[PDB]
C-alpha cells in the first residue's frame, strides 16, 4: 500500500492536478542460508522462542529476530516453555543457558 | 456496404473516432487491470519437486504438469463453470458464410462491425503468474512480496501467522497434524462445492 | 441567475451566468460598386427562343 | 431490390407467396431467383478486423498489419501479402518476423504476442516474457535470515484533481 517493502515513512509532494508520495521502505538485501528448528529440548521440556527464531551456524544454535540476523544465546528469559517434546516435529536437543 | 450512406456519414461528422477512443481506453484499462492484479511479482518461482510441507497438501491448488496448459485442479473447474463465447478470436469468413450468420450470433455481430479483441494475457500465462505466487507464499511466506524470496519451513510460517492472530506458536506445533488434516479437508470441500452443481 | 434556477430565491453561493455580451450598434452592408442592370429584357423579353 | 453481397445456394424453403427473407435485423439475408426459382443466401462481403502495428514514424515508416479472423496456416483476405507471415491466436501478422526470444511487451499485439523495433532495423513479433525464472531452495530444516538492509525510496503519482469547466450552451449551439 505504501511502496514496496516494509514501510517506514512517506513524504508528500505536490504536483499539478495530483500528488506524489516518496515511500521510504526497509528492504532486506543480503541473506544467508541457515539451519532452523521450531523448538529445542533441554530437560525433556520444549522451548519455543518469544519474538524470534532458532538458527544454527553449524555446530552451535542461536536465536535471532526474523527480519535481521542478530544472533544471540538461547536463554530462559529469551524463550518460553510449553510441555514436553514428544509431540513437536523437527525439535532438536540443545542446552538452554540459565542466566 | 453502401457508398451513399458512408458519404453522408462523412458529412454528419466524426463522433465514431471518439467512440473508438473510449473503447480503446476501456480495452487498455482491462489489460492494465489484469497486469495489476496478477503481475505483482516479476520473479517466477517454481514449486520444489519435494513436497514436504509439514503435512499440508497443496496438490489441488498447485499446477498439474500433464496438461497442454499448466493449470491446477481447482482452476479447471472454475474455467469449465464459466462459458465464454466460442472460446476463440478467429472466426474466418468461410465459417460465417452460408446462412450461418443469422444462426450464429458472433457472425451477426461481426458482419455489422462489432469485434471482440483478444486479451494481452493468455489463460496459461495467468496460471503461470498464480503458480509463481503460490510457490512464493508457500516456500518463502510474505518475504517475496517485500523483496528477495527467503525460504522458510511451512510449519514455522504458520507459527508466525498464528502469532500474528494472537495465538502462541506452540499451539500449531502441538496440533500440527490436526491443523493439516483440517486444511486438507477444507480444500477438498471447495472442490466438492465447485465440481458439484452450483 | 434567478431565471436560470427558475426560482425567486437564491441561496448563498456563487453562480455562473451568461458570457459577456456586447450588442451591435451599427448594421453595415458591403456590395461591389456595380451600376449596370442585369439583362432582364434579353432573357425574358426576347423573341426567337 | 438493390444491394451488395455474395450469393450462394441455400437450404431454406420458401413458400410460394414468399420472395425475400430477413434476419433478426431488417436485412435481406435470402432471396428467390425469379428466373430459376432457386433460393440464394446474401452475405455481406466485408468481414474481419484489421489492426496496424507501427513505430512513431519519426523513427521508421514501415509497419506490420494484423488481420483478425484470418488463419494463414490453412487467396487470403488480406490487402497485400508479404514474405514474413506469422500466425497468432489474434490473427495473421504480416510485416513482422517471429523471434524465438522473449522480451517485455513494447507493443501489445494480442494473446501473448508483443512487437518491437530492433536490429538494418525491422519489426519483430515475440512471445512476451512474464519475468525471470527463479526457484526457492525450500527445505524443512533451512531458513534464510537477512544480514543487511537497504533503504529504498519509491514514488507514487496519483491524480487528485481534474480541470474545471463551464459551458455557455447558448454560445456554443447558437453563437
Ligand atoms: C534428545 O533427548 C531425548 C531425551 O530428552 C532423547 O530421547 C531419549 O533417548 C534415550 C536414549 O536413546 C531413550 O532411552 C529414551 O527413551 C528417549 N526418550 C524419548 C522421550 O524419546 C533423544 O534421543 C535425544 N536426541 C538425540 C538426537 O540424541
Ligand atoms: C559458530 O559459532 C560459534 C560460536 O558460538 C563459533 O565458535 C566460536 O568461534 C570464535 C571465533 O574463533 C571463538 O572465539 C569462540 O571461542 C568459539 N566458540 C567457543 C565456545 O569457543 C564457530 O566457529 C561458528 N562456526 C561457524 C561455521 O561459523
Ligand atoms: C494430496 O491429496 C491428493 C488428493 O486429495 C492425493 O492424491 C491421492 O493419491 C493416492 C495415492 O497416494 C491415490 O490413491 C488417490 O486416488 C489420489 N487422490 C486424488 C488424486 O484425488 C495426494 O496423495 C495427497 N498428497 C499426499 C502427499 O498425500
Ligand atoms: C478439537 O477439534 C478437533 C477437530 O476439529 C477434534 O479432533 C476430532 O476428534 C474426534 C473425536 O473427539 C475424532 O473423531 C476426529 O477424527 C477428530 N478430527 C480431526 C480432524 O482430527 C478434537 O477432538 C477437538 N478437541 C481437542 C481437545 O482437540
Ligand atoms: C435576367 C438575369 C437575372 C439573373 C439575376 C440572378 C438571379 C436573381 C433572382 C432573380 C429572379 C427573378 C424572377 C422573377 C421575380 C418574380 C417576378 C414576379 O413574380 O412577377
Ligand atoms: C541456499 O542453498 C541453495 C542450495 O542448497 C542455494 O542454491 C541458494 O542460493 C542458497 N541461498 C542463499 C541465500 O545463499
Ligand atoms: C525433513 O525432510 C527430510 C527428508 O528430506 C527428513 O529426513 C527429515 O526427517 C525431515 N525433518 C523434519 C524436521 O521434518
Ligand atoms: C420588350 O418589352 C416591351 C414592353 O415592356 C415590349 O413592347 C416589347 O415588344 C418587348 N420586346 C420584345 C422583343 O418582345
Ligand atoms: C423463363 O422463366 C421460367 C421461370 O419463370 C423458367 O422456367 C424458364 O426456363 C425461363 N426461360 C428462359 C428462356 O430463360
Ligand atoms: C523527431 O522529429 C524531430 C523533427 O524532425 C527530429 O529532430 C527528431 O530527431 C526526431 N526524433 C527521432 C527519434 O527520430
Ligand atoms: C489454423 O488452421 C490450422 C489448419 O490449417 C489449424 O491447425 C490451427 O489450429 C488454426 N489456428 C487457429 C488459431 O485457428
Ligand atoms: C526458432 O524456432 C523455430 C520453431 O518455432 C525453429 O524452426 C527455428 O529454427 C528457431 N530458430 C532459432 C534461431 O532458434
Amino acid at each position: 500500500f505504501c511502496g514496496k517493502g516494509y514501510h517506514l515513512m512517506s513524504f508528500p509532494q505536490s504536483a499539478p492536478h495530483g500528488v506524489v508520495f516518496l515511500h521510504v521502505t526497509y528492504v532486506p538485501a543480503q541473506e544467508k542460508n541457515f539451519t532452523t528448528a521450531p523448538a529445542i529440548c533441554h530437560d525433556g521440556k520444549a522451548h519455543f522462542p518469544r519474538e524470534g527464531v532458532f538458527v544454527s551456524n553449524g555446530t552451535h544454535w542461536f536465536v535471532t529476530q526474523r527480519n535481521f540476523y542478530e544472533p544471540q544465546i538461547i536463554t530462559t528469559d529469551n524463550t518460553f516453555v510449553s510441555g514436553n517434546c514428544d509431540v513437536v516435529i523437527g525439535i532438536v536437543n540443545n542446552t538452554v543457558y540459565d542466566p | 456496404d453502401s457508398t451513399e450512406c458512408s458519404n453522408l456519414l462523412l458529412q454528419y461528422g466524426s463522433f465514431c473516432t471518439q467512440l473508438n477512443r473510449a473503447l480503446t481506453g476501456i480495452a487498455v484499462e482491462q489489460d492494465k487491470n489484469t497486469q495489476e492484479v496478477f503481475a505483482q511479482v516479476k520473479q517466477i518461482y517454481k514449486t520444489p519437486p519435494i513436497k514436504d510441507f509439514g503435512g499440508f497438501n497443496f496438490s489441488q491448488i498447485l499446477p498439474d504438469p500433464s496438461k497442454p496448459s499448466k493449470r491446477s485442479f481447482i482452476e479447471d473447474l472454475l474455467f469449465n463453470k464459466v462459458t465464454l463465447a466460442d472460446a476463440g478470436f478467429i472466426k474466418q469468413y468461410g465459417d460465417c458464410l452460408g446462412d450461418i450468420a443469422a444462426r450464429d450470433l458472433i457472425c451477426a455481430q461481426k458482419f455489422n462491425g462489432l469485434t471482440v479483441l483478444p486479451p494481452l494475457l493468455t489463460d496459461e500465462m495467468i496460471a503461470q503468474y498464480t503458480s509463481a505466487l503460490l510457490a512464493g507464499t508457500i516456500t518463502s511466506g510474505w518475504t517475496f512480496g517485500a523483496g528477495a524470496a527467503l525460504q522458510i519451513p511451512f510449519a514455522m510460517q504458520m507459527a508466525y501467522r498464528f502469532n500474528g492472530i494472537g495465538v502462541t506458536q506452540n499451539v500449531l506445533y502441538e496440533n500440527q497434524k490436526l491443523i493439516a488434516n483440517q486444511f486438507n479437508s477444507a480444500i477438498g470441500k471447495i472442490q466438492d462445492s465447485l465440481s458439484s452443481t452450483a | 441567475t434567478k431565471c436560470t434556477l427558475k426560482s425567486f430565491t437564491v441561496e448563498k453561493g456563487i453562480y455562473q451566468t451568461s458570457n459577456f455580451r456586447v450588442q451591435p450598434t451599427e448594421s453595415i452592408v458591403r456590395f461591389p460598386n456595380i451600376t449596370n442592370l442585369c439583362p432582364f429584357g434579353e432573357v425574358f423579353n426576347a423573341t426567337r427562343f | 431490390l438493390t444491394g451488395t453481397g455474395v450469393l450462394t445456394e441455400s437450404n431454406k424453403k420458401f413458400l410460394p407467396f414468399q420472395q425475400f427473407g430477413r434476419d433478426i435485423a431488417d436485412t435481406t439475408d435470402a432471396v428467390r431467383d425469379p428466373q430459376t426459382l432457386e433460393i440464394l443466401d446474401i452475405t455481406p462481403c466485408s468481414f474481419g478486423g484489421v489492426s496496424v502495428i507501427t513505430p512513431g514514424t519519426n523513427t521508421s515508416n514501415e509497419v506490420a498489419v494484423l488481420y483478425q479472423d484470418v488463419n494463414c496456416t490453412e487467396t487470403w483476405r488480406v490487402y497485400s501479402t508479404g514474405s514474413n507471415v506469422f500466425q497468432t491466436r489474434a490473427g495473421c501478422l504480416i510485416g513482422a518476423e517471429h523471434v524465438n526470444n522473449s522480451y517485455e511487451c513494447d507493443i501489445p499485439i494480442g494473446a501473448g504476442i508483443c512487437a518491437s523495433y530492433q536490429t538494418s532495423q525491422s519489426i519483430i513479433a515475440y512471445t512476451m516474457s512474464l519475468g525471470a525464472e527463479n526457484s526457492v531452495a525450500y527445505s524443512n530444516n533451512s531458513i534464510a535470515i537477512p544480514t543487511n538492509f537497504t533503504i529504498s525510496v519509491t514514488t507514487e503519482i496519483l491524480p487528485v484533481s481534474m480541470t474545471k469547466t463551464s459551458v455557455d450552451c447558448t454560445m456554443y449551439i447558437c453563437g
